[PDB]
């Protein structure tokens, strides 16, 4: 059955660029849709018939293509475009979607806002204990988190989550928790967590004291 | 117009499971309906559409009865039934009513997803704690608070603050796997000026074992 | 030019006295035309009742309902070629005749001899339609109202006798606007002009609708549902099917005429082997009527069944062939009763079959065989007989569809131009013309 | 003439494989222009629109840009009309009836962009006029043009062409294929001697350009009205009643039309520029009035719905009835290029609901539903004021699919023509060639 | 198709209740739907009506909010709101589905019913005896037994003896008002040779007081 | 508005047999419609439009009238045409129902088979007592009851209570109950009861004694 196949797998561009992606298709394939999934959304109907726009898509959308190359064209990007776009063909039976391009977009600096977080007193009751560390709204997307015990190095059970870029702003953020068991945590004073990125060259120093 | 599925969550390897979805908003005769499944951080894959008189019911090339759809127009409700699940069946299901311009059929209205879990572990509803600054606090213009929700499993949790009347302002960050347990957090950001001065409560909701829990972020003591 | 103006400001007055007598004409014939179904229904009702009489013996049985429609069939056969011979056949022919003033309206005759001689052929079960009696018998109704008040003048006599056959061929399937429309495309004399006022013959056939509803409400013909709608890229798939239509429309006009002959030679023109082939017709529908009723009857029957999807294949090859063979064999053998209902039931079971092969072979079209089988309902009736536009609105008033208008439309027109490449003729044309060349030869 | 008839019966429907196809070819062609036409009033009435939020604050300026904007496409209209083709005003389907009967020219090079660019004129500015005028004619023209261009032989072709060309525009302007070859057949072909018109062919040319029309046009109708609900036996003798109202009134319609047709006449002479003067003076009052009160103006497909489901009040309905008579009139008469059906299902819708709504609380027992009695009376002036009741019936149930209401329908719109012609009004298609044509004969 | 209307029982004279009318087997829009009520030994009346699009509700000859009929075509059920109620009101209540022939309308197709009862009386579980026949009685072919279902409010109760299994030659007599109480009177005719041998045993059922009650009839010492 | 009152109030028929029940109205009415109700069950359409069977009714019955008189008819009477008939109207608003017709079953002339029952020890128990006469299977309907304390006649603190019709056998049933409280009655001995049918010109005595 038909095998289609998206062209960027990820591309970068900043708004006011043209944007193309492609959809190429093993046999021949006509009158392709293309769905927008955003993040933790559901898919879309975007661009339906190669070319007509489901209603109330902007007018900077547009679709076609014909045979076995179909492209989706965003003219003049906007930030609010970050999706990951999929095409589908029901030409042939049966039907089949692309791996979908996913968009991403660029913009200007911004550096992180840092939030440290002690464990709450309702989970030193369970035997355990967890310091957050929230660092949001920066761009771009590379940054590195960095854990101290009394100054010392800890690599030993910390754990990072980021979310994808914001549909709006466009800026990343991303989450850090070091793990300990309860007396373990007690056993020290002073926790800080150090967060170095692009925007500045002297790390950025979060910390909080247990007295 | 809207479709609502669900029971999805646990099943045990080999297992079965039935997914209702639910529609409203339109006369769901008429319509043909479908379902499609998105593996995690993965492309798109049609499970089987099927007609408004259930005559025509088309599946995916598939094995025997692997899946089957099916659909009750009385209670405006589609179906599906897996069976001897093994691991690539862990997905988000989505049903979606569908249609067509010139003749190609597209998926239209797309439901919002269940979630669907293989695997022998077994359900736990979240541990939910408080992220509250630090009395230290150098309270600058704004403040972010959080809340860690921790030890759940399957996915998914939703986290939502003051039953979402705080809507800008809000991040919750993908889960990890930490061995067999789940675990995420989420930050809110709120005028410094309005908080502790007032109210702000994190309501974490893990439907896999249909609890709701409704933390309020307390300044420490 | 100056002719013209005088006429246009006097387009559209039909004298008061024709359209009052319109009125009665519909009127009329509406009664009439319900009165007919009455019959039709109590005589199958009692041969259904009598088959639960006679409950076991299997041969015993499936002879009481052989003799049954043989008695009926018989008993029309007869009431036919001895009182009224210009009633045999469909009887639209007949009326078109009397149009162009080239056949007598002898209703002193025809009223009763075709209506219980219908009752005996069509309650028998045979396969023939309700048109025949009644666009007939409508006529009539018309001709005799024209003589019980002597009025004078080429326009009654036109418009009277048009209305009267309108309004019946609606009452026979409450379709008022198939009705008209037939009229003005088979009905009215097809070469010169004629003074036929259109108010008038409408006025009559809503008066017999409103009759024939005044009895009959409450449950329609033929029951489908909303069936689904036609996608643009699948319109191709009507026309290939109307030309399917329309290379076998003409081959069945040869068959109905050709057998019309055969059947002579079996009886001479006499009237006792005649009326003995009658009852031997007739009652060979009425036991089928039972061993496999889906090839026997008016066929409005398994309109619904068949539609729905409900045979399989192999059953629906076997109706159809099953049905060619009785149309023939009823028709032809010039019992009374038109062939209209026979050729819709042929177009739908042959409707359906294209549908199913067109189901599994275009799975991406998400097709349903039941619109194929409402767009060929009509298209026997636009190849055989040439009346596409009265067929798609006849279709159309009985099916309610009108989502399907388009492919409708395309296959019944496939079906009208592949009928005239491929030679054929209107059915309705070609038994005139053989009746009244055989008049002068 | 026996002998003659049967040679005859044998060789009927069989039209030449030359017509047939090109009347494929017209259909076509019908429908592409048809369909580009509907793009453009659609645009232009986008424009104003759009214009009308750029000046969005200035209540009276506002009120300006309506009015001038309406004025300056009437205006052009008109002109485009008076100087290059004077057989293009008012309707266009008088012009083609006549053609038929051969008595008016088809000077289609200058018909077709004539009436197509000035009806996007009186159209885009908002006028109360239809559609079908427009495509009606420019619809025979086309069947003209290939006549012409392929120099095609005979009466056949030049009758059964013209008349096609006539239907696929039709057709186009309500997406009803069934209407169009019945108004052929009730009002278009030669009405007192026979005519050679192959109806075969006009359907293959209705078909073709329906075909277009529904690639561009496809999913959404022009009016939509939902199931309705059904209609007791009991209830018919109120449709009669119905009828019998829209008799006496639809002649009476037929009077002023006319006589406005005179008095506007007097206002500019026959001269040029009061006429295009008078023209964008009426044109603009319309496009103002598409904003101060909308249902006054427009086609009126947009208040058939509303009306319909008993949305408005007994008050906004005699108002809007009043205030209709009062710009169909004026806009028709004026002779600016546009039908008059349209405007007329309008006028018969809200005429209708009016009784409809009288009806309903006169009796509960009847359990009505006004809805039934807007779509009875709607195409009941068409029945009575243009005399051509069959094709109303028809285009109304090709538009609305209530055939459930079918009875009540006819019967509703038979007692318009016959109390049309008790009351001596005439088929206002007719007395609009007659004076057309007896006026080119009093000037000799 | 069942039309199965809930929703009544006892209120309080100046009170309110919400009649409640649920409908299967059709579509229920297309229908106009109707109230007749049929008050204790008396006339049909009706109510009101209420058209399928809600356009027009149309009330009995009755005063202004007395009541207020709707519907709700998505569940599929029609409601009836009294407010006010006086015991005019105290009667046994139909949804009924509308329909006609030559367009006289006609009641096509009614529900079960309800009970409505407005009195200021209080509900009162009832005290069940057995009316064991007297040692001055000839032990016939047939012996008449019976049990006494005395002074409960409101109505019904359901009495079936040994378990509806001695189903014949059974009468449950009307029940009767007296000092704001009710009372009643079961009677089973069982054969000489049955009785005492056999045990027969009366089942008293007055839900409106959660009461389940088995007197066994004994003979007498 | 419209008065609908049927003429027969209630009614008796014996099986096989023509019954006509009337129905007169106020105003004037066109097509009339007719319900059977049998006890404790929803009504029923059963005549419709002056006279149009539904489906599911025995062709037996028929309507006919005009303007301010119809009527129903059984030809060939029966079991199951045990039940009541009401006439409805809608030719005019508002809607209205007759009083409604009874049909009840005319038989074999019964006497009642006479039981008495003394007060419960349970009841007693409790201060009240209540001594229970049922009147079991009888025809016609026609009855007195009459109670005798110590010999003498007593008429105030009774109840009696008759069924319907019976589906078994058409007979009637009745009880008679008579409370007095326990003191009042524990002061007494002769309690008797005396039923008066239309099958004997001596009553039936049915007594018992507390000695
Ligand atoms: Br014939
Ligand atoms: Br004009």
């Amino acid at each position: 059955d038909i095998v289609l196949t998206q062209s960027p797998a990820i591309m970068s561009a900043a708004p006011g660029d043209k944007v193309t992606m492609t959809c190429s298709a093993s046999s021949s394939v006509s009158y392709i849709h293309w769905y927008q999934q955003k993040s933790g959304t559901s898919p879309k109907r975007w661009i339906y018939d190669t070319s007509k726009l489901t209603s109330g898509v902007p007018v900077r959308f547009s679709g076609s293509g014909s045979g076995t190359s179909y492209s989706l064209t965003i003219n003049t990007m906007e930030a609010e475009d970050a999706a990951t776009y999929y095409c589908q063909q029901w030409s042939s039976h049966p039907q089949t979607f692309g791996g979908g391009t996913k968009l991403e977009i660029l913009r200007a600096d911004a550096a992180p806002t840092v939030s440290i977080f002690p464990p709450s007193s309702e989970q030193l009751t369970s035997g355990g204990a967890s310091v957050v560390c929230f660092l949001n709204n920066f761009y771009p997307k590379d940054i590195n988190v960095k854990w101290k015990i009394d100054g010392s190095e800890r690599q030993n059970g910390v754990l990072n989550s980021w979310t994808d870029q914001d549909s709006k702003d466009s800026t990343y953020s991303m989450s850090s928790t070091l793990t300990l068991t309860k007396d373990e945590y007690e056993r020290h004073n002073s926790y800080t967590c150090e967060a170095t990125h692009k925007t500045s060259t002297s790390p950025i120093v979060k910390s909080f004291n247990r007295a | 117009v809207r479709l609502l599925e669900s029971g999805g969550g646990l099943v045990q390897p080999g297992g079965s499971l039935k997914l209702s979805c639910a529609a409203s908003g339109f006369d769901y005769s008429r319509y043909w309906m479908s379902w499609v499944r998105q593996a995690p951080g993965k492309g798109l894959k049609w499970i089987g559409e099927i007609n408004p008189v259930s005559s025509t019911i088309n599946y995916t090339p598939s094995l025997k009865d692997k899946f089957i759809i099916s659909r009750d127009n009385a209670k405006d409700t589609l179906y599906l039934q897996i069976s001897k699940v093994r691991s690539e069946d862990t997905a988000l299901y989505y049903c979606a009513r569908l249609y067509y311009g010139y003749g190609y059929w597209y998926f239209d209205v797309w439901g919002a997803g269940t979630t669907v879990t293989v695997s022998s572990a077994k359900t736990t509803p979240p541990s939910v704690y408080p992220l509250a600054p630090g009395s230290a606090a150098a309270a600058a213009s704004m403040v972010t608070l959080g809340c860690l929700v921790k030890g759940y499993f399957p996915e998914p949790v939703t986290v939502t603050w003051n039953s979402g009347s705080l809507a800008a302002g809000v991040h919750t960050f993908p889960a990890v796997l930490q061995a067999a347990l789940y675990t995420l957090s989420s930050s809110v950001t709120v005028p410094s000026s309005s908080w502790p001065s007032e109210t702000v409560t994190c309501n974490v909701a893990h439907p896999a074992s249909s609890t709701k829990v409704d933390k309020k972020i307390v300044p420490r003591a | 030019r100056r002719q013209l103006i005088r006429q246009l400001l006097e387009r559209d007055k039909t004298p008061l006295a024709i359209l009052f007598m319109a009125a009665v004409v519909g009127t009329l014939v509406g009664l009439a035309a319900v009165a007919f179904d009455k019959g039709v229904a109590w005589l199958q009702n009692q041969r259904m009742g009598a088959l639960v009489h006679t409950a076991d013996n299997y041969p015993l049985l499936l002879t009481v309902a052989f003799l049954c429609s043989a008695v009926l069939a018989m008993f029309g056969y007869f009431l036919v070629r001895k009182y009224a011979p210009e009633a045999g056949g469909s009887g639209i022919p007949e009326i078109e005749g009397a149009l162009e003033d080239q056949r007598p309206v002898r209703w002193w005759r025809v009223l009763p001899v075709k209506f219980f001689g219908g009752l005996g052929t069509l309650g028998g079960g045979m396969v023939l339609g309700r048109e025949g009696p009644t666009v007939q018998i409508g006529g009539n109704i018309g001709r005799m109202v024209l003589d019980i008040f002597r009025l004078k003048g080429d326009e009654a006599r036109h418009t009277l006798l048009a209305t009267g056959a309108a309004a019946g061929l609606a009452a026979a399937f409450n379709a008022p606007l198939a009705g008209i429309l037939f009229i003005i495309e088979e009905m009215r004399p097809q070469f010169r002009y004629t003074l036929i006022s259109i108010k008038a013959v409408f006025i009559g056939v809503i008066m017999s609708t409103i009759m024939y509803r005044i009895f009959n409400h409450e449950v329609a013909l033929i029951d489908v549902g909303k069936l689904s709608d036609a996608p643009l890229n699948t319109l191709w798939l009507y026309l290939i099917l109307g030309i399917i239509f329309g290379i076998f429309g003409p081959i069945f006009n040869k068959w109905v005429l050709g057998m019309q002959d055969l059947l002579h030679r079996v009886h001479g023109g006499n009237i006792t082997k005649w009326v003995l082939m009658g009852g031997a017709i007739g009652g060979l529908c009425g036991l089928l009527g039972f061993v496999a009723p889906a090839t026997s009857g008016g066929g409005f029957n398994l309109i619904p069944i068949a539609t729905a999807g409900n045979f399989s294949m192999g059953m629906l090859v076997f109706i159809f062939v099953a049905r060619v063979i009785t149309t023939l064999l009823c028709f032809s053998s010039g019992a009374p009763g038109g062939i209209f209902a026979p050729m819709l039931a042929l177009g739908t079971v042959l409707g359906t079959a294209f549908g199913m092969v067109a189901v599994e072979l275009f799975p991406q079209y998400h097709l349903e065989a039941g619109t194929f089988a409402i767009a060929g309902m009509g298209a026997l009736l636009a190849a055989s007989i040439r009346a596409p536009l009265t067929g798609i609105i006849l279709v159309l008033e009985m099916t309610d569809n009108y989502q399907l208008i388009l492919p409708m439309i395309i296959t019944g027109l496939g079906a009208t131009l592949l009928a005239q490449f491929t030679g054929g003729k209107p059915l309705h044309s070609a038994i005139l013309a053989r009746t009244l060349a055989k008049q002068e030869a």
